[PDB]
């Protein structure tokens, strides 16, 4: 998948971070050390990672993504990635 | 099941009334073995049965449980808020989930989280509100309160149904 | 919408329905307290569902009035009566309704016969909710409506809120919140 | 009194009225909402009247809660019964008491027969010096305001300050 | 008794003398808000005054029911509307009842519509309060009757409390007691 | 404005249509209670419409009791005004907020626009970062339930941060 | 009187603020000793005024008085209560009452007579109760109460009225 | 019509996606499979899609546009992107 | 500051103008009920002007203590009694006191002595609001303060608000102050 | 006059978009068919077109202008141009 | 308890009362006893979803003046699978109000104690109190884990504690 | 006072506790001092239509544990051509109050003192307060003069005072 | 490159000032360039330098200084701007 | 260890300034005169300076790390830095 989202709720120094949707690359996804689940009333699966986002950001890297914006949304921090 | 185990009950009352140094053969606890055998069969008749565009809320359901760890009533309210999808709960299923999971030897997280779960199953809503208040007799009060799908994940969602249990 | 001559042609029907009822539930339709009481029950039967002779745009006859800037409207604590479809038992609580109108606000009184149009039916509560709003965004056009019907169901201390949020009271959680502050 | 069969022989002929009254108020039985509402309804009219098929201290029990139907209009009326008595020989149990309200209450009522009926029901199977039986209930049929009824019997209408510490004690 | 062709003949006229009202003020008759005042004001105070339609005779209609035995019978908290007669300025509040009956009992309505038809009249609270407990007296042959009156005058928190206790209730203050405990 | 002249002037006049409203409801205006009804009537009318004759805190006046007649029915409407603001260089005397509230209440009104005229005339006089006013009133022409209508000036506008700890201190 | 006696009561004002150790050239007391003998003239304004079947009550009226003693205002309300024979006092006519006799210089138990004494002979009425109940400034509440002709003699009127000022 | 404006609510991993309004490329908002709506009470209409944001970024670059900004805004994630 | 050598010296003072007053309104002096009237008057004045006779520096004596860690301290309900400077009509009512301290926090009793030193003066409700807030300030170097005033004014009630330092700045300290004074 | 700060609140689909200040261009403002305006109670005009966003995005890079960053701020979804 | 007695003694003397009159005789001990059992703390050990305990009463003495401060203690945390007993929790409400205190610091060493012992998200603590050496009460709120860093979960539990 | 001071010093070591603690440095002369307050009505004495005042508060210390009782006193009177400044009534109850007691016998002594004082035809005064040594209230009432021999006149009287 | 970001900043509306435009270890030349006044807001903890202009007009002058916003963000009712040169 | 993420609370011109988590490189946490602390109940150690961020991003600068991102989440600013 060339884009990605990564994200991480009330501490940016301390995990879990988001990784990944059902839609994610599984191979990325295995790489990266990613558990996947659906949170209690959720409509959807989400990969997660107990990692810090910047360790994430590294690994991330190494792939060939580079990050293109960060933001906050109420309590989640969120980066778009993007594969060069 | 009930007929079956009331004598052993019964029994076992009996036992405890004379383990408490109380005479068992005394007019005013003569029936007590058997009264006090009942009222515990009533009070965990949930075992005997199964689960089978607006905000919606029923607050102010009142709850009646009794405590695992102490055998001790804890007594209170439930309030309950959803956000429905295509399926609506009728009043009346909704007290019988607050009615099976209460009627049990219970912890009041795990109450509050069987009747959040139990409404998600049922209705496959955009998410649950539970939150159960209660004294726990063994002024002081218990809250307990489990947010599920879009109440967890929209905090205006969760405040807009805060606000309106009050 | 139902008719006045519509009451009168089917109040003997009703209280036919009233009495075979009173007979089918044990009890004595000749002794003096039922003795009335099939025409007693009918006519409080078409009071009850009275809306149904009434129309959304009998209601908005002369109730629009204009401003050149706008405020937050609200009328809270609107005694509301109502009757459950499903089980025929009566519903009743209160009514509070919010907007933020865009140049046009309808007439206090005019508020109420909405709440009143829709309650004087068999309802569920849910539909009753959406119904007030959507005939107020209909009428006015505003920016937003917020309404929102605490009722106690007679059929089952037990209370149901339920709150529909139209345009900026459900687009701007801010407005929403003056809304939800200002009905306590 | 009236029987389980009573009421499994009876309930059609509810639902058949029940239906007949959702098309002369000009409304379509047949659209979803309305389709089970002559059973839901002749279902709940027979809960209602369920009750057709049934010492030297002042004891109070106060706060009954009570659910009941007006009988000229059919309408629910519901509140709170608060009892008292002075007993002989002989104590009620809560329980039975609890009994004694739903018994009469779960009819088509007037608050007033409702009231002497739970006093003399007390009376007869306590024997007691007096009996005192207030009821507080609001109406739907005013709704769509509390009536309050009081019936005092042997020394609760003999003496007055029994009555009178009675009525302060259910506050 | 006022009837409905009284009213249609003279709304007009109210109507007439409400605008020269708004005129008089110094207020502009022809500005949006103001309008359809004339005919909305002049129906409003025909509202106010609907009680002068009706006679205590046709509130009596199906209204008295037989009891082998007695009890106190209250109706506390009735809401009240009613005109002062001397400034036309609403005064209101609620009105407590009580009575001793001798073998009659007044459906419980049938007491609401009576404080109905005196309240909706041009009144003082005093009259309004004998009214009705010479109504419920006169209706019921009682052992005796109380009736208490609680308003806000609007042409005045200060509010005016009115009693009147006929028969056992002014003979007996056991009862009269009784009564006073009951509507707190 | 309207002078002491122009209602000297025009309460016969008032007292005429008075009368007039007394013959058209069916009642008699010669009885004893209502001889003096078309002047008292008329007096009161004047009066309640005598309004057409005229730093780095919060800074907040609640529960100014407030008094105006409904111009659609021509029936009063009682209730409270709050009211809010962010001064610059001036603040409010009190007796000054009170004949703010006055003059606009004492007219026929609608409440949203004595609502707005508080705030306007209020931003006017001071000059401040923002105003905030909330009025709450029962209004006689539904009872025979409360109206709230709330208008944000300025900073109270601009920042829900000033709005809400506003609509908190009016608690 | 006013005119004459505003300079008068406005340096008496000014000798107060200076002989506090305060400053009347500052900003804020400028005109202070004008406002506060316009403040002092309002709350006397009561010396510029003269007297010229039922139950009937008029409970809560709002009351503000200026105790004699110390000069310090105190306030709360009057509840009113008469048995007329042939006459009844008019809502506006006893606001003037309780106005003319607490706009002065008083003692709680003064005022509370004269409003009683004032229905009394107004009316002839067959008897008059008056209940004050004040704060003093000088959350202690001081209640006087006055009980003439039938409200005195017969202890069943006195209750009743007692019972409906609740 | 260079810029185009996406967003999502709630969470970043689900739909619906916002990609238009009113004045949209009718062609653009064919080939992403959007459907047109107004919300009860909106002033507006605005084209949606039920696929999560992600999705939308991958399609919207094979059309040549690139993503310049990302902000939230209440619980709204929003693009702007730019061709 | 006000000595109590400077009120026995200026009751006698304080006296003849209350005495004037009461024969500027219409009043008897010499009546039994006023006899002694000029005296309590101009003594209850001197004791609700007592905030001029105290210092902060005094009031700070002991006053301090330490913590090694912070947390919300909020004195909630604080009753105060005023006299409008403009009338000379008291304005009385409750005062709510929040602060987050930076490791240095106050007496309970020293926090109401500040109440107490502004509040017994000729006032206006935003100075003495102010006057409280900004004394917390100086004394604690905490990281902010809020102060609400709500009161009657005797000549409906006036709240005034003073946020300092996080409780302007974080509007989330601000936020949690409003909710727990309630 | 490099810089350029355009925004909307609530939707980002829907106008009013404002697009300048008391300082602005008057050309410019004409050039976008802004209109100028005192909200009641503020202590600044505001320039302000019916236009949503994504409009003004396309019309500001006819001018030369580009988007440098994008952000939200409370309930305002603000761009910054040069 | 010989030696608190023998001060009480010593205080009814310096008072100007009479510690021989029938209601002060037995005063010294009495006094003790109760100062022993208001202090009961010192000898007590901690070793021996959104979850919400509140309108706990609580009693303390303040340090400052020796006088009572009485009130309430509401808790709140969001465990991480570990959960708290409802009698230990009003032990440890117990252990730390019943000494010689602050206000403050006895609502930081009840929020350390759930913190130390459960290790959950976070924990707030909140203590409303009358104190007697002044009607007005002072409120202390520690805030810890999430509860200080998520304020949603503050919001939450502020609003859930009224 | 210096023996007063000792005193508390002497229980600050006596409970387990650190006296050179910042908290509790100058405790024994700030207990002492709490304690002469509490005690002051000591060096105070008396000599230096229906009425009543009600709600006016009131701090005492009971004389058996040493832990004071908080609450409001409710009085009344019927005059005989003699009334009670407000002022005077306050010292009456302040007199009585600061010093270690019982509440029955505040209740007698305040109603004696106006008494006393005014020679009226009856006084009635009624207290209720917490106890901090024991939630629960304990109210107790004394009726003098009319106030007990006339029913009537304490029946207003309590009416009066909710 | 010496000192090569800047902070600036505006509360509640975009279009007007003040703007924070430093801190106590500012350029105290680029701070008298832009007309700025030092200040300490009551109870912070820390001295602020600010201009009455709106966030623009200073954007426009720390162009002709050589910085270049590299990014705008909103937190709270703050809008932030961080320059580089 | 390409990125970095620092922040500060409150008020943009004073620090605390975060710098750094428990696997951040502890010779650039020196370098920048860093703090090692878990605030109470946390669970994770942090690295904090007291400088306002802008003089961290003056010596970030000297160290190789360019902004790439700087936002709003909360009371919480944060910037995302690259080398
Ligand atoms: N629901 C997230 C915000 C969010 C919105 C949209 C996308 C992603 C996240 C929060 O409250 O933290
Ligand atoms: N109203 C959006 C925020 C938003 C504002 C402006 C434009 C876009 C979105 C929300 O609360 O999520
Ligand atoms: N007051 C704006 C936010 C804002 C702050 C700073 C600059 C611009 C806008 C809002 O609440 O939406
Ligand atoms: N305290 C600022 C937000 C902010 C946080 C961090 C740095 C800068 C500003 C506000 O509420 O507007
Ligand atoms: N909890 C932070 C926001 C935040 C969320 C995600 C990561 C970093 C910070 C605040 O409220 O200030
Ligand atoms: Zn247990
Ligand atoms: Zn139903
Ligand atoms: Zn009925
Ligand atoms: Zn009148
Ligand atoms: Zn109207
Ligand atoms: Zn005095
Ligand atoms: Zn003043
Ligand atoms: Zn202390
Ligand atoms: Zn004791």
């Amino acid at each position: 998948m060339p884009y990605l989202l990564i994200s991480t709720q009330i501490r940016m120094e301390v995990g879990p971070t988001m990784v990944g949707d059902e839609q994610s690359d599984p191979e990325l996804m295995q790489h990266l050390g990613a558990s996947k689940r659906r949170a209690l009333g959720n409509n959807f699966y989400e990969y997660y990672v107990d990692d810090p986002p910047r360790i994430v950001l590294d690994k991330l890297e190494r792939r060939g993504f580079r990050v293109l914006s960060m933001t906050g949304v109420g309590q989640t921090l969120v980066w778009c990635l993007h594969k060069e | 099941d009930n007929e079956l185990n009331l004598p052993n009950l019964a029994a076992a009352y009996s036992s405890i009334l004379s383990s408490l140094g109380e005479n068992p053969q005394r007019q005013g606890l003569l029936k007590t073995p058997w009264r006090a055998a009942s009222a515990m069969q009533f009070f965990t008749k949930g075992y005997q049965e199964t689960i089978s565009d607006e905000m919606v809320i029923v607050k102010d359901i009142d709850m009646f449980s009794m405590c695992e760890h102490h055998l001790v009533p804890f007594v209170g309210k439930v309030h309950i808020g959803y956000l429905p999808n295509k399926q609506v709960l009728g009043l009346s299923k909704l007290a019988r989930i607050v009615e099976i999971y209460s009627r049990r030897l219970q912890v009041q997280e795990r109450l509050t989280k069987q009747i959040a779960v139990a409404i998600t199953e049922a209705l496959r809503p955009a998410g649950v509100g539970v939150v159960v208040e209660a004294t726990h007799m063994c002024n002081s009060k218990t809250v307990t309160s489990t947010m599920l799908g879009v109440f967890r994940e929209d905090p205006k969602t969760r405040e807009e149904f805060l606000t309106l249990i009050r």
